């Protein structure tokens, strides 16, 4: 959580798009584990 | 975010490109093979769909041999085979064959990678050109370009690092025609205008560095440094940020006035660096010292119109306050009336990278000065007697006129270069 | 209640909000979480001033960090205190600020106007009583100068009864870290005059000797620097957030200190300034805080108050004490130095002073002046704009956004009749 | 009692009506089984209004899947729901629709009818009290807008007294997916005009730049589009399904929402609404679901309700609250923006309330508004309607179905008619 | 279901099917062996009684030699040989022995196979003809056919992929004769018809792939290419599925104008795919590039009454919804006034499929533009004006009125040509 709140403000490039989609799936996961 | 664009035309452009293409790839780990082992690179590079970083420059040439040593070099796996566009035939010192004749068929070409490679920033902070004015591509091509630059954006920046014909030393002999030719399309298109010389970096390769065989590797070195602590601020943290927007605006008074001089410092080899300490003082003093310059031009018969330092490594920023206090203080420094300021410092954290098997040394502190003085116009004045001197007898003349130009345009481009330099002592 | 909604403009007002932010952020106990975790329920009292409720018991600063060239608030988000901000209350351009204050107040200001004042009256609404605004500028820079003037117009017509402070940071009178400085200066002073109630002064060279001679720093960096504003602006509301045996609102501050709706620019100073080793042979007392408060020193302007004369005054104790001290303290060099001070206000001074001190001390202080000598600052900016208006450097940029040049000349009218006013109570 | 039987015509109110009976029987807690695994009663008081009862235990919906071209159809039953539906629901034929709105509405519509009305009558009998039908159109292609309004004008005639929503996809004002799409709105809603009661319109352009700006997504899917309106589709029947302690059947909406029998074009909006960041800050209070929803972006048809106003409009919020707050905040919004209203009705907006929050919320809300502004869509669909129109383009395809020119003048005629209607009731 | 009917008459027609089955069997993982180790091939393919996949398509020529060449190739174990057509002898590029004398004699042969396949087909979507006007057999035959087709069908789709006699490079001395005999008479029997040319896509595989040695194998595997993004939705999933009907109903404004250009993107080798993040915007931008079209005309000398896209591979439909508006924007590309609308957009989650051997290299995007520009009637008006540059001197006429034709033809089909040019003008 601390990492996605700090990769955060303009993410620009498809490289960018690409890691807060994962963050996001990352999330979706433990959220469903907790 | 914040993405340039580099060119280089010419050969001594495309030169210079392995150099800074050498650093870059260095300062960020960016191997040559596209890859690495945020934000840190974007201005310099593309990360494709996955892995490789592609450098955002483009090399031009009409002479193949060049480009095709590049194609060849280790530093092949690099460029995408889009960026290197060469050339059957060269322009060989004519302007009409780089800007008239030949230039004509491929610009169409180069603009169409521009377009393919503007498209790829949403943030572009200007363009980056290197150019080497005197000869036919750098001069007559180059020029081609900045017009359909300009006609395209317009509101966009458009510096420029050319290499200027030293006053005595010369490797060509018609230079002066090609190169007043140059100024004159140039000045209404260029924004800034930054100028350095072979023959200052020669004597700085001598009475710092202390080498005895300078080859052109060297100073295409330096201006490698030089330019990676301008674009510091583009892509580093530090105090006092820059950018390309605030750098010309407090730089460029009047729309012509925009020809720059240069300056770095430390330049010193491994040894003396040891018995050293680096003061900012010191550094910031050499900064200023006219021999320490890139340019044959002495600052000391005009006036600094503005400076902007740009500094590098350990510096506190009172230091900069106190160095420059004690600049703005000397006599043999003079600046104009109607600016009692002058001044844009900036500072970063990111300390300067040597080369494995360079020249320089690792140093903590590093200060590059830009300055536009008005005492530039000397060396204006020497290639404006040039022309006329060879003009008169109108020698080698029969090769424009051969190639798609007239007489007009050596009248055209004489006046302007008459209308600049009234303009370089109207601001005494 | 009387909560306050706090800006942030320009790269400084980015950074000294930072520590701002920070020390306040350790006063109330909170971590860089969000969570309270300090001691006392008064932490919690008069929380809201600066906060809002969060989920999970969290507190956010209720601030706004707005900024083109979005590069530096990604530092203060990877900062130690950047995970508390609201990731909404972040407005930015890619575009460079490019220091012109017309792009910066007429045509990148007015893109991002729209998106400010959909945040400002977002959390405008969040506040039961709200007490006022206050911003963090910087006249040098564009971003500050432009759009935050730009946004100080738009709040106050609609906002006109609450107050607008303003802790903007003055350009230097010797050093200039930019050339156009004196242009922004003024067109900002222009907008300030009409559109603002309290404008305190502050700049980095006074920071720089209280930073040398009084805390005995080796190298004070932009952190202690912006450590020092930070504890001002922390000191200034300890009666909004504490209690007080004599407290003190900010528009009781502002009645007691401009007589005159136009004399609206302060001075300012913290105290105690201790080194670490004068900490261990100083004792803290009421007598001690007050001449030090009251040096000609600690004026963190770049002015000298025995040249002028002392409208108003005003001193701001935290730490438990006796009243009457304080009381015949004030009364004391107001009687002493009877020529610094005016005569047609008999007692020109309000002493307040609270129940809490400061984190880690236990006495404290701070002053507030608006005296004349800082018709000595206008002044200077003037000979500034007046000599390169007078040769119209630098002015393409700004005639480059459709400006004119009435507003340079009205900028500098408004700005010379400003100084005559703090001439006429100047009565030497 | 209560029961709603559910349609879903074309291929994507086939698409969307997945995500529908998705959601849906994830809040009621059944299985992809069709097996209920709740814990509550309450998801069983109420579960007969959306499905039917079947042997085992299992839930089944009412829903009738119509489509031409049965490709699609197996997409539905591919995914994690589509076991749920009685494989008799599913009315197609080969042919696809070609989007001819002719053949979709007279010919090969005509082939269906007698089957679908065959599907919808036998649990139109299943029902103990029915009390109203929903559609899922998409006025650009053939099926959705063809068939979609034949199988209306078949039911209304069948069931007068009854009420049919349709949650229509209007076509796009910027976009463009398909090229015939303004034959496809115009010939669709001379027929809803007349054949309806209830008819809310959403756009995918609006739904894209909330799915942008508010959520933050990157990549927004038709999942997340067809997501977001699942989640109005179920937020309008709380009532129906949960109690309240103010309860707000269908037909009580329609009334309090539409004075005049032919303005029944709606526009809608849903709150919360938040990325993953300021879900961490944001708080859920009645004041935050107030404001997002009155504001102007998340009306979901891309129409500025500023240029319109508001004649009436509804609020249904669901979550444990004090329904003071709600009374209030609808009467502080109605006085401050007294322009964004008629005067000829004192109160305009009606504050349902509901007692279950949603599944994994707390606190939620949702926005229905017949504001004059959608009137700016309808005169862009008449302009490209009578552009192509008035050079007879594409007019071959829809002559080759027996039809004829007067019935769309007749249907542009009805257009004029209405955005006419909206003006009288816009008095500036 | 979704199936298609693919002719291929002449030897291009019969060439390019060996490669269009060739990414066919490898698109689906059908061996050459006729069986894989639904509806994913059920459209270009039908299960036998046990095991082996036949390919639903014929085979027609009039010259034994080259379809002898599939009857041993390694694609003999897929084709039943009752599909391969022969004959003794050709048509010798006459249109009349092609129309007139000898493919007056097997049509009725085919056309039983034809009749022995469209029966096996539950729902057909259309035939797809696989054309090459320049020879006898393909213009002189496939003209005669389309007249036994629609005198059975009419109402069904006939498509075309014809190449066209190119303006430069030709081949042949009489194909300006037969290709106005054939279009006088495809013209009243087809719907639409692609046009395509080899130059042009020579130049394709010189500039992008940058292979110096093209070959008519080397053509046909990109022409294989553009029709699997075409059928993708005909046997794949993904948004927005698109089908023939769907396809032309939307793209035939008037029932003459149905000649439209193509277009494909990415079109490059492997090298430059890894240096490359190829963007939706990068595609669709290089997808309109007048240089990546496959037919020698120049769209910038009309506008688009229409155009249509078929992505590929992994798309989200937002930046299609924002680059076609980014299209929408620039002034080089046209559109007719009546025609405000016009982007039938398409996606499909599979991505385009590698063949080993192959130029191309893997990606996952791709993009298919179709647009009916009125620009085309320009490579209509060259075969204008050699037809009666020759026709004037009665050359090659003694073959035609020998061979079962008259004068009467030439004069008819060369008013059609005429009457159809003013009807590419009386669009503007
Ligand atoms: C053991 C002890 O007493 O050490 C002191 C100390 O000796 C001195 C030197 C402190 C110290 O301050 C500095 O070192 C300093 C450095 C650069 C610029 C300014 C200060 C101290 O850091 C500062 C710190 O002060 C506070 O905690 C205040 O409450 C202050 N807090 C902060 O500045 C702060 C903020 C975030 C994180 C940590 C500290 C404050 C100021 C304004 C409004 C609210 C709070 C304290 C008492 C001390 C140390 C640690 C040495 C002094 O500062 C303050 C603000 O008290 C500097 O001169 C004073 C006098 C103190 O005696
Ligand atoms: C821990 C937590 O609070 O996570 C939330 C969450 O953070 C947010 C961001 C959720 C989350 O939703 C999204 O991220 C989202 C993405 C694209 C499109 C729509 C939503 C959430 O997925 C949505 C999900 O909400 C629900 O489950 C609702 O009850 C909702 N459910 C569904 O739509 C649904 C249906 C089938 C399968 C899964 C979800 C609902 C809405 C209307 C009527 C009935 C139910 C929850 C609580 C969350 C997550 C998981 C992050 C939000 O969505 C909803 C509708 O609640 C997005 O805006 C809200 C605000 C929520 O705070
Ligand atoms: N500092 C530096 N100067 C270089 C270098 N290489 C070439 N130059 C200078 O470039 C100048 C010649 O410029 P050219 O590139 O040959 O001229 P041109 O415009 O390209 O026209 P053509 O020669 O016909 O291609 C000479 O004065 C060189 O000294 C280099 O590596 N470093
Ligand atoms: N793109 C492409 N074009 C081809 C290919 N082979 C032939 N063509 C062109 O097709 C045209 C002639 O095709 P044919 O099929 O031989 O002519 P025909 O219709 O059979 O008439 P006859 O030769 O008299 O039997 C010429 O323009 C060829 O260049 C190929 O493999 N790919
Ligand atoms: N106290 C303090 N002052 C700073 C700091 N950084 C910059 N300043 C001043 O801010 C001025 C530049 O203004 P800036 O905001 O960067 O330009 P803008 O974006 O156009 O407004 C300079 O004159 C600096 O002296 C800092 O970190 N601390
Ligand atoms: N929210 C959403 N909208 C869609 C989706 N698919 C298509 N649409 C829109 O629906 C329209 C196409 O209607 P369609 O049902 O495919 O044609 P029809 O079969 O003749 O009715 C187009 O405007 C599409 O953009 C989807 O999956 N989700
Ligand atoms: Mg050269
Ligand atoms: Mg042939």
């Amino acid at each position: 959580n601390t990492a996605y709140q700090g990769l955060s403000l303009s993410v620009d490039s498809a490289v960018k798009k690409g890691r807060k989609e994962a963050m996001e799936r990352e999330l979706a996961e433990i959220e469903r584990d907790i | 975010m914040r993405e340039v664009i580099s060119i280089h035309i010419g050969q001594a452009g495309i030169q210079v490109g392995n150099a800074c293409w050498e650093l870059y790839c260095l300062e960020h780990g960016i191997q040559p093979d596209g890859q690495m082992p945020d934000d840190a690179f974007n201005t310099f590079f593309s990360e494709t769909g996955a892995g490789k970083h592609v450098p955002r420059c483009i090399f031009l040439d009409l002479e193949p041999t060049v480009v095709d040593e590049v194609r060849t070099g280790t530093y092949r796996q690099l460029f995408h085979p889009e960026q290197l566009i060469s050339g059957k035939e060269d322009a060989a010192n004519n302007f009409a064959r780089g800007h008239y004749t030949i230039g004509k068929e491929i610009v169409d070409l180069a603009l169409d990678r521009i377009r393919k490679l503007a498209d790829n920033c949403t943030g572009l902070q200007g363009f980056l050109v290197f150019n080497a004015v005197g000869g036919g591509t750098g001069s007559g091509l180059g020029s081609l370009l900045l017009e359909r630059l300009s006609v395209d954006y317009g509101k966009k920046s458009k510096l420029g690092f050319t290499v200027y014909p030293s006053p005595q030393v010369s490797t060509a002999v018609v230079e002066p025609y090609n190169s007043v030719l140059s100024t004159h399309s140039l000045l209404e298109h260029t924004d800034v205008a930054v100028m350095l010389d072979n023959e200052a970096i020669y004597d700085i390769c001598r009475r710092s560095l202390d080498i005895e065989r300078p080859t052109y590797t060297n100073l295409n070195r330096l201006i490698a440094q030089v330019i990676s602590s301008l674009t510091a601020s583009l892509r580093f943290d530090g105090a006092l940020n820059v950018d390309i927007t605030e750098f010309q605006t407090n730089l460029v008074p009047y729309p012509r006035i925009h020809f720059m001089l240069s300056s770095y410092a430390p330049i010193i080899s491994a040894e003396k660096a040891y018995h050293e300490q680096l003061s900012v003082a010191e550094i910031t003093n050499a900064a200023f010292e006219p021999a320490s310059m890139m340019v044959k031009c002495d600052p000391r018969h005009g006036k600094y119109m503005a400076c902007c330092l740009m500094y590098r490594g350990d510096v506190v920023p009172k230091d900069v306050n106190a160095s420059v206090a004690t600049i703005k203080t000397k006599r043999t420094i003079q600046f104009v009336d109607w600016c009692p300021t002058g001044f844009k410092c900036g500072i970063n954290y990111q300390p300067p990278t040597v080369v494995p098997g360079g020249d320089l040394a690792k140093v903590q502190r590093a200060v590059c000065m830009i300055s536009n003085s008005t005492a530039i116009g000397e060396i204006f004045s020497r290639l404006d007697h040039k022309f006329d001197l060879m003009y008169a007898k109108r020698a080698f003349v029969h090769w424009y006129v051969g190639e798609g130009m007239e007489e007009g345009e050596f009248s055209e481009a004489r006046e302007d270069l008459a209308a600049l330099e009234k303009d370089f002592e109207e601001v005494g | 209640m009387r909560e306050i909604v706090h800006i942030q403009g320009g790269q400084c007002g980015n950074q000294i909000g930072a520590k701002f932010w920070e020390v306040v952020s350790d006063e109330h106990g909170i971590d860089p979480t969000g969570t309270y975790h300090g001691d006392s329920d008064l932490q919690l009292e008069r929380i809201n001033v600066y906060f809002n409720e969060a989920t999970g018991g969290r507190y956010v600063p209720r601030a706004i960090l707005m900024d083109l060239e979005p590069g530096t608030m990604d530092s203060v988000r990877s900062g130690p205190y950047g995970q508390i901000f609201r990731p909404d209350n972040f407005v930015f351009g890619q575009t460079g600020a490019g220091n012109n204050w017309a792009k910066g107040h007429y045509t990148e200001g007015a893109e991002l106007i729209d998106s400010v004042l959909d945040v400002v009256r977002k959390e405008a609404e969040s506040c039961d009583c709200l007490q006022g605004f206050q911003v963090c500028h910087s006249l040098g820079g564009g971003t500050g100068s432009g759009m935050g003037t730009l946004l100080i117009s738009k709040i106050r017509e609609e906002y006109p009864d609450r107050m607008m402070l303003t802790f903007s940071v003055v350009p230097s009178p010797k050093v200039s870290d930019t050339v156009v400085e004196p242009y922004n200066a003024t067109l900002s002073v222009h907008q300030l005059v009409e559109n603002a109630d309290e404008c305190m002064v502050l700049d980095n060279e006074a920071l720089y000797d209280i930073c040398f001679r009084t805390l005995k720093l080796t190298t004070p960096t932009f952190g202690d620097l912006n450590h020092l504003i930070s504890a001002v602006m922390s000191g200034i509301t300890c009666c909004l957030r504490f209690p007080g045996q004599l407290n003190a609102d900010l528009r009781k501050l502002a009645v007691n200190l401009i007589p005159f709706p136009r004399l609206h620019f302060f001075m300012v100073g913290f105290t105690p300034l201790t080194s670490r080793g004068s900490q261990q042979y100083r004792a803290l007392t009421v007598p001690e805080l007050t001449q030090q408060m009251w040096d000609a020193k600690n004026m963190m302007c770049a002015a000298d108050p025995r040249h002028g004369r002392y409208l108003t005054a005003s001193a701001l104790f935290r730490g438990r004490m006796s009243t009457k001290e304080v009381d015949e303290q004030m009364l004391n060099v107001q009687n002493k130095n009877s020529s610094y001070f005016v005569e047609w206000i008999p007692n020109n001074v309000k002493s307040s002073v609270c129940d809490i001190p400061p984190k880690g001390l236990k006495m404290s202080a701070t002053f507030i002046g608006n005296s004349t000598a800082i018709q000595e600052m206008f002044k200077r900016v003037s000979e500034q704009f007046t000599a390169m208006f007078r040769r119209k450097a630098f002015l393409h940029w700004y005639t480059g956004e459709g400006m004119d040049e009435m507003e340079f000349t009205e900028a500098e009218s408004n700005m010379n009749d400003l100084v005559s006013e703090y001439q006429q109570y100047q009565d030497a």
